[PDB]
């Protein structure tokens, strides 16, 4: 409730937790490129002379699809390039200090970058020995969409930059997480233990030094339950965790289309050429083959347009993904929600699928409580001197100073007061005066 | 006693002979081919995805797949002119054969942390300018077309 | 349909480890359909007497795309003879007798039941041993008690287990013998007996016709267990039926030896989307019908029996005309 | 029936939409909790 | 009968599509709003979100005429003139 | 029947294309409408 | 009547009688053959 004076109310918390908030940013799909001739025309002579009359249909396929696929790899090679930092600090076992690291420590990938994988359904592309797999085993799952490209034809083509390089990309990031975030501009780097870099960031939130030494262990334990949670994280309740899974879902029924496709008639006798070859004489058997060819061009036409869409937004959400992380990996954030939900602490980056993953620590305010505070306040025997809290206010308990983020009285001095121009609504004080206005 | 068996995408997965012998059936299965050439070279590398170099210098077998009369270069280039996918990439000689080159991971300067209350700060001695270029596209061309004109070239019959 | 109750394999393909909707010849889910029961004829004592039935015969059915009919349902089960409530018997499988006509022909007395032309007969003989199937011409006899004959309330195949089904001797024809009793055999145009096993296991039994012809349909046959219904017999029958009577079969057991009788249902086939699921046998133990309800009509647009919590949209219930409009000119 | 013989179209409209609805359902959540405020002052005549 | 003619909504019934409602209702969506009303009002008094204090709309927007470089001094002399501004501006914005 | 299936076949193929260009054009908007969500929730955060 | 001229083809075009202010395209005019020539040897 507002006060009618020139006191304010505040509410303040007197207790803090951390939470991690998961966030998944899809910067890239499963690249596919399709071959019009065995696709469309089932390898026969006698579509490819009908397609040749409506024009080069195929090689316009096979031209926009590589198109698509090499956007992708630029797109993929400037966003690695942004995350990469000129310095970093070599992970060591026991990195973080108190603060446990552990799960994001590589063992390579992260513990949660593995689990998270683990996590996700997805098919083996099993790009070394794919085809002989295929024939050897059979299908490696109902309706596998690896052994159904090979059936079609259509291929789809390994990722610009391969796991192991993609792992040192974010172990490097993670070595340089603590220094880059110590001062303004990426010229000079400190190695500074995580420990440290967490304590300046809480201070800068607006927590109290002494507050932080007293708290130092606490602030540790709650920084670790939270990451223990996150590593329980990934479930069907988890909205990153399904997204992560949709992108992966997203890619099968594309492939999943063209198996479809060829099976239906489009007003044919039958599914396959070869069969209404038998089944009819020629020139009958040329309308069902040319009803085949048409529904089979819609279908790569509409195949290869859902692809593009599909990349141009992959490539504005890795654009996004880049923001992210130099705006909250690299360094603290002032915005709100940009990252973590509350006040954005540190954040941490591991490889998805499709794409980044992203997880923020953030401060949780708790216990809040509302207390009388003052605008500022001004000698009585000198209206001319006065001073203003900074990152804090000023709360009766008769002044002492709090820290914005968590609620500690503390005694007012010149290092936490500015001094200020006079107010109307600043308090006169002719009892006891702070130290900054004891002029 | 149906004998034929069909998957659900409905294509004929399983056959039983008439000797009473069940077989699999999968449809003939095409190798990919994907051409990788560079213009200043004028010479082309023949790539086939996904498929184990006994279907196919003689290839070369690499996890992205088996490519055709390529010797490795053995050696790691950051800069990639060709991509292959995954770490590799096609490296034009220059005209001799492409080489595979393995894409290299440039390592950041590593400045280890202090057991200590002194730290230690990796600052530059030296300084340079430079320019990077961007392109955004603010408008495209507009284009207004006669639909009137373009499907029936003026002709009453077909309006 | 979840419990796979009259589903009959398609006869093109079969499907293995796989759930995909398929659109056949189907009963309605949670239809009670048609029952009819056979109970002993009256006896006094060891003698058998007059034969006791429902007019199973006067009733007509449209034979339409064709039905489906469950046997042995209630077979080794206790229970009541139906002619007495005080004798109690074990339940035992019986076999049902099916009269199929093209038109309906009149009586002499114009009782219903009669088959103008020829009239496809399927008559269970030897005690179920055999089923025999003949497409011919029925002519009423004027003995007493024959459809032609007055006084006759019901015209029944009878056959007695004491004589006919001993373990020594098995009479074969004394159920159609019956039957010529009661209907005379005119040009019957030919003759057809199936070896059936005698089993108190559940047994599916379907009758369809196609242009090629007349299809019967047997679970025992191939997935006696499963109760999956597959074609056993072939009928060259290239007249359309379009009216079906159940013929009532009197058994003519002692008073003491009268035992319960399972009953057999018939349900109605026509042109339904079944969502079906295959097991690694490729046999089909699970399925849904969309027309029952709107949850149905989910589990057959998604194609899955079981799916993730969700609201989805279904085909909306469209209102049908109750009849056509006429005006005129003035 | 001549629209079975091209394939199950309609069941695939329906759910395609069904999905859309809820995506944007979800996209109202998240929106509406991110405008939410922990902390807020009763909003009373004469405000300002 | 049809609000209109040719009614949008009734050519939907016809059809058989439907237009399904909002997640949220009205009144919901209103309190979301006012809620926000009332935090802007003291949201802006110092770096965080994790402490709310509660101020007068009008020493808030001195403190921003501060922040964007008007002196204190000005601000103290022109109070009337600048609530008179402001005031003008929301009266165009609801002929607006 | 044959000479009334290319009739209705004409009106199920352009209804079959309206409803999947319906489908397709809600989904953009869609898309749109969640990404336009996004900005407005930044804006509410950054000057609100 | 859109024959007569352009404004009647933008009224005919859009479907309403009364439109708001705007640039809007109509069919193009097209030249008509006054001649036809006939360069044939048979």
């Amino acid at each position: 409730d507002q006060l009618n004076s020139s006191y304010f109310k505040l509410s303040i918390p007197t207790n803090f937790s951390f939470g991690v908030t998961q966030e998944y940013i899809q910067t890239t799909i499963q690249k596919v490129t399709v071959d019009c001739k065995q696709y469309v025309c089932n390898g026969f002579q006698k579509c490819e002379q009908l397609l040749r009359e409506y024009g080069q249909f195929c090689s316009k396929i096979n031209q926009a699809l590589h198109g698509a696929n090499l956007r992708q790899d630029d797109s993929v090679r400037n966003l690695f390039a942004s995350v990469k930092s000129s310095q970093s600090s070599p992970i060591i076992p026991g990195f973080g200090g108190d603060f446990n690291l552990t799960l994001l420590e590589p063992v390579a990938r992260s513990a949660i970058e593995d689990l998270l994988f683990d996590k996700v359904t997805i098919a083996d592309p099993g790009y070394m020995q794919g085809y002989d797999d295929c024939m050897q085993q059979g299908p490696a799952s109902a309706r596998d969409l690896i052994c159904a490209q090979y059936v079609a034809g259509y291929k789809v083509l390994p990722p610009l930059m391969d796991v192991n390089m993609e792992a040192a990309y974010t172990s490097s990031l993670l070595g340089s997480i603590a220094g880059v975030g110590w001062t303004a501009g990426l010229s000079s780097f400190a190695a500074i233990p995580f420990a440290q870099s967490i304590f300046y960031r809480l201070n800068g939130v607006g927590i109290t030094q002494q507050v932080l030494s007293e708290n130092q262990k606490l602030i540790a334990n709650k920084f670790n339950q939270a990451l223990g949670a996150m590593q329980t994280g990934f479930t069907t309740t988890n909205e990153a965790f399904q997204k992560v899974q949709d992108a992966v879902n997203n890619n099968a029924q594309a492939l999943s289309k063209l198996a479809s496709e060829l099976s239906n008639t489009f007003g044919a006798i039958s599914a396959s050429i070869g069969d209404i070859i038998q089944r009819l004489d020629p020139p009958e058997q040329d309308a069902q083959i040319d009803r085949l060819i048409n529904g089979r061009l819609t279908t790569l036409n509409a195949f290869v347009a859902q692809q593009l869409v599909r990349s141009e937004s992959a490539a504005l959400s890795a654009q996004l993904a880049k923001d992210k992380v130099n705006e909250c990996v690299k360094a603290q954030s002032k915005r709100s929600g940009f990252c973590g939900q509350g006040t954005h602490i540190v954040s941490f980056v591991v490889n998805a699928p499709n794409g980044l993953y992203f997880m923020h620590v953030g401060y949780y305010p708790s216990n809040h409580i509302e207390v009388v505070s003052a605008y500022g306040l001004c000698d009585a025997a000198n209206p001319t001197n006065c001073i203003a809290p900074v990152n804090g206010y000023f709360i009766k308990t008769e002044w002492s100073y709090t820290g914005s983020s968590f609620y500690a009285p503390e005694p007012i001095t010149s290092l936490n007061t500015k001094y200020v121009a006079p107010q109307v609504t600043y308090q006169n004080i002719s009892t006891n005066l702070p130290p900054p206005l004891l002029g | 006693q149906q004998r034929f068996v069909y998957d659900a995408y409905q294509n004929l997965v399983g056959y039983y002979s008439d000797d009473g012998n069940y077989y699999c059936l999968r449809a003939c299965v095409s190798v990919p081919v994907s051409v990788i050439y560079d213009k200043e070279t004028k010479t082309h590398a023949t790539l086939f995805g996904s498929v184990a170099c006994e279907h196919i210098y003689g290839p070369l077998q690499t996890p992205v797949g088996c490519v055709l009369g390529l010797v490795n270069s053995s050696l790691f280039v950051e800069d990639c002119k060709l991509p292959l996918g995954q770490s590799l990439c096609a490296l034009p000689d220059t005209p001799g054969e492409m080489r595979l080159a393995s894409i290299a991971f440039n390592h950041p300067i590593q400045v280890d942390q202090l057991n200590s209350s002194y730290f230690k700060l990796s600052i530059p001695t030296n300084f340079s300018f430079g320019v990077t270029q961007e392109y955004i596209q603010t408008t495209i061309q507009k284009v207004t077309v006669d639909c009137k004109q373009y499907v029936c070239n003026g002709f009453q019959k077909c309006e | 349909v979840s419990k796979a109750d009259g589903i009959i394999y398609p006869q093109g393909r079969t499907y293995s480890n796989i759930t995909i909707t398929y659109q056949g010849l189907f009963p309605y889910q949670g239809d009670h359909g048609d029952m009819y029961v056979y109970s002993a004829g009256h006896a006094t004592g060891t003698t058998p007497q007059k034969l006791f039935v429902a007019n199973y015969s006067q009733d007509v059915k449209q034979f339409a795309n064709g039905f489906v009919v469950r046997i042995g349902a209630a077979a080794n089960s206790t229970g009541t003879v139906i002619i007495s409530p005080s004798t109690s018997a074990t339940i035992r499988k019986i076999y049902p007798a099916f009269m199929l006509g093209s038109s309906v022909g009149n009586f002499s007395d114009g009782k219903m039941g009669r088959f103008f032309n020829h009239t496809l007969v399927l008559l269970p003989d030897g005690c179920g041993t055999l089923l025999r199937a003949f497409y011919c011409i029925l002519e009423p006899r004027s003995g007493n008690h024959c459809p032609a004959g007055n006084s006759y309330t019901s015209f029944a195949t009878y056959h007695t287990p004491a004589t006919d089904c001993s373990d020594g001797n098995y009479n074969r024809n004394a159920s159609l013998n019956s039957f010529k009793e009661y209907f005379n055999l005119r040009n019957c145009t030919f003759m057809y007996t199936y070896n059936i096993t005698e089993d108190e296991i559940l047994e599916w039994f379907g009758i369809t016709q196609t242009a090629q012809g007349v299809h019967l349909f047997s679970s025992r046959y191939v997935d006696l267990y499963g109760g999956n219904m597959f074609q056993f017999a072939t009928l060259p029958v290239y007249d359309t039926i379009k009216y079906y009577s159940i013929i009532p079969h009197s058994i003519r057991s002692i008073q003491s030896d009268r035992k319960a009788w399972a009953a057999f249902y018939v349900y109605k086939l026509q042109p339904l989307t079944f969502l079906l699921d295959f097991s690694v046998d490729g046999y089909i133990r699970r399925a849904i019908d969309c027309g029952f309800n709107d949850l149905s009509q989910l589990h057959c647009s998604y194609e899955s029996f079981d799916v993730e919590s969700g609201v989805y949209s279904v085909s909306s219930f469209e209102a049908k005309p109750s009849g056509s409009v006429v005006e005129q000119a003035e």
